[PDB]
RNA sequence: CUUUAAAUCCUUUAACGAGGAUCCAUUGGAGGGCAAGUCUGGUGCCAGCAGCCGCGGUAAUUCCAGCUCCAAUAGCGUAUAUUAAAGUUGCUGCAGUUAAAAAGCUCGUAGUUGGAUCUUGGGAGCGGCCG
């Protein structure tokens, strides 16, 4: 959070849904972090950096997560276009 | 006397590896094991009992009296907790109490009003909270008016660290437990909501899972 | 409200006036018949002769003989019940004499434990019972 | 149809709460620390302080850029300024809200005279003003209840009429001396 | 002395005027709300206390008295109208299945409320598309 000053006097900045854009509260123990790793550009191994996406609790109570994890690795660039 | 941790969790935070109880916050850790906080926050953190309620059982031979100990933590710059314990002894059930309250601990954010100097001192905006019939409301005011409501959410409050608030509160306020459990449900709503001033879209940082693996790996099984 | 259009008021003033109307404390205040009901009027004291003193029992959960006296008063003339507050303090009271009647607190209202009797008295052939009480001044004889 | 005023205000309030541990304790640590006869006097210090903060959130509802809100906000500044309570390093009305009760305690005559050395106790500075001993500007001051300005602070001393700061001396004085002439001779 | 049509009101000033200041600070309370004793004697559902719950039946943290105690303290307490508390009159801002509360149903004159659409865009120029 800004000030006069120029300074963040915010002592943390939470994290952001990926599938809803919310904010995600440090008691909803029902996020996940999803890491997805990559494959690499020559025949098939693992380069080494980390792809991550994020989602919220009531996605996974309501059940649209799994089209959500669909849609940002498809606009990523994981999954092909025709699919 | 030593304290010999169970989970990875107590692990991490004793081989001071972890930092701070900010990115446990932050990556939404589920916190399960008691002196984390007495690890991380130090001398600050104080304690004070709101009430004790004696609850009945009936039996046909005679009826069964158990104390019910509600209780509010918190350092004066810093995050609140809440704790309900039920048990025989008044001992036993104070204790329990404190070790809930040093379980459920949110963090919370301050704003300014009007004018963005200094450092922050009430609510950035209206926030709520409800359980049962009660609804407690929390106004942001101006600097230096001080929080103005009933003594139970003032000491929680003043626990909370924010010194100027407007409060409406509706229903049986009569019961305590149900009025500080609203109390806590609307301080602790805020977070769960966004502003303008969280629409950067965050970066990710290396999970604590993902960094400490390679330690958590040949530390315990 | 229900009626929330733009060019609505009269209907929410005799809706408002209505149920303003069906409230009690309102009505208790603004009709005659409570006033004429009251036997002070209006008065916070009043004045009144004694013609004789007789006690009544308690309620249930406590069982006393309170002792209370018959004053009629001098502005209307109707017999009315007081009540004595004080312990050793009814022998002060005797026939034919004149004191001060006061209610009790409760708006008018019976109060505690004793039934039908609502007001109490503070003074007696001009002095007060809590002179008498305290040892202060003497009854005038 | 008679030349009077008939213009009273009430200078004290009562909070609503009647007994309560902390308002109480914090006023009698007040008390204490500042030698108050009583809690009306801080009562009156707590209205004035709330009246003046009532006068800068009604400063602040109103926009910038107003000649009415610039002139109400730079008159209550110098204003505020003038009776000592304030510095020069931080004169805005947004710090107006930013200010305590020991702020405007500060600057009453009895803490004053404790703290400029010339009184022993705080008591005894209540004493010293009540019993019409020191002057400002050739003008003596029985009363504590006193705000003092900024620019007349140096300008304090002991009465002439005063045997502390040189006079006639007291009535104790001659009484014993001539009782003790009188038993001498 | 001054003031006033002369005084009495205030200010000023000679002379007296305190050491247990006796030159006496009182008023309600002490279970809870509500700050304040498991102190001591008396009657022990009688006398009484208590705005409400309640306290009195032979060991009363409430009755009647002594000390201590707590609140404002030259002030404090009681009665009676009134306001905030009352989001229990709800326009802001109530409730209508079960706590009080949707007419047996429908038509219908007053009253309240009522679908979309009719003029966009530009340049000179203060400048690194636009205030």
């Amino acid at each position: 959070m800004q000030n006069d000053a120029g300074e963040f006097v915010d002592l943390y900045v939470p994290r952001k849904c990926s599938a809803s854009n919310r904010i995600i509260g440090a008691k909803d123990h029902a996020s996940i972090q999803m890491n997805v790793a990559e494959v690499d550009k020559v025949t098939g191994r693992f380069n080494g950096q980390f792809k991550t996406y994020a989602i919220c609790g009531a996605i996974r109570r309501m059940g649209e997560s799994d089209d959500s994890i669909l849609r940002l690795a498809k606009a990523d660039g994981i999954v092909s276009k025709n699919f | 006397k030593e304290w010999l941790p169970v989970t990875k969790l107590g692990r991490l935070v004793k081989d001071m590896k972890i930092k701070s109880l900010e990115e446990i916050y932050l990556f939404s850790l589920p916190i399960k094991e008691s002196e984390i906080i007495d690890f991380f926050l130090g001398a600050s953190l104080k304690d004070e009992v709101l009430k004790i309620m004696p609850v009945q059982k009936q039996t046909r031979a005679g009826q069964r009296t158990r104390f019910k100990a509600f209780v509010a933590i918190g350092d004066y710059n810093g995050h609140v907790g809440l704790g309900v314990k039920c048990s025989k002894e008044v001992a036993t059930a104070i204790r329990g109490a404190i070790i809930l309250a040093k379980l459920s601990i949110v963090p919370v954010r301050r704003g300014y009003w009007g004018n963005k100097i200094g450092k922050p001192h009430t609510v950035p905006c209206k926030v709520t909270g409800r359980c049962g019939s009660v609804l407690v409301r929390l106004i942001p005011a101006p600097r230096g008016t001080g929080i103005v409501s009933a003594p139970v959410p003032k000491k929680l409050l003043m626990m909370a660290g924010i010194d100027d608030c407007y409060t409406s509160a509706r229903g049986c306020t009569a019961t305590l437990g149900n009025f500080a459990k609203a109390t806590f449900d609307a301080i602790s709503k805020t977070y769960s909501y966004l502003t303008p001033d969280l629409w950067k879209e965050t970066v990710f940082t290396k999970s604590p899972y993902q960094e400490f693996t390679d330690h958590l790996v040949k530390t315990h099984t | 409200g229900k009626c929330r259009g733009l060019r609505t008021a009269r209907k929410l003033r005799s809706h408002r006036r209505d149920q303003k109307w069906h409230d009690k404390q309102y009505k208790k205040a603004h009709l005659g018949t409570a006033l004429k009901a009251n036997p002070f009027g209006g008065a916070s004291h009043a004045k009144g002769i004694v013609l004789e003193k007789v006690g009544v029992e308690a309620k249930q959960p406590n069982s006393a003989i309170r002792k209370c006296v018959r004053v009629q008063l001098i502005k209307n003339g109707k017999k009315i019940t007081a009540f004595v507050p004080n312990d050793g303090c009814l022998n002060f009271i005797e026939e034919n004499d004149e004191v001060l009647v006061a209610g009790f607190g409760r708006k008018g209202h019976a109060v505690g434990d004793i039934p039908g009797v609502r007001f109490k008295v503070v003074k007696v052939a001009n002095v007060s019972l809590l002179a008498l009480y305290k040892g202060k001044k003497e009854r005038p004889r | 149809p008679v030349a009077r005023s008939w213009v009273c205000r009430k200078t004290y309030v009562t909070p609503r709460r009647p007994f309560e541990k902390s308002r109480l304790d914090q006023e009698l640590k007040l008390i204490g620390e500042y030698g108050l006869r009583n809690k009306r006097e801080v009562w009156r210090v707590k209205f004035t302080l709330a009246k003046i903060r009532k006068a800068a959130r009604e400063l602040l509802t109103l926009d910038e850029k107003d000649p009415r809100r610039l002139f109400e906000g730079n008159a209550l500044l110098r204003r505020l300024v003038r009776i000592g309570v304030l510095d020069e390093g931080k004169m805005k009305l947004d710090y107006i809200l930013g200010l305590k009760i020991e702020d405007f305690l500060e600057r009453r005559l009895q803490t004053q005279v404790f703290k400029l050395g010339l009184a022993k106790s705080i008591h005894h500075a209540r004493v010293l003003i009540r019993q019409r001993h020191i002057r400002v500007r050739k003008q003596v001051v029985n009363i504590p209840s006193f705000i003092v300005r900024l620019d007349s602070q140096k300008h304090i001393d002991f009465s002439l009429r005063s045997p502390y700061g040189g006079g006639r001396p007291g009535r104790v004085k001659r009484k014993n001396a001539k009782k003790g002439q009188g038993g001498a001779g």
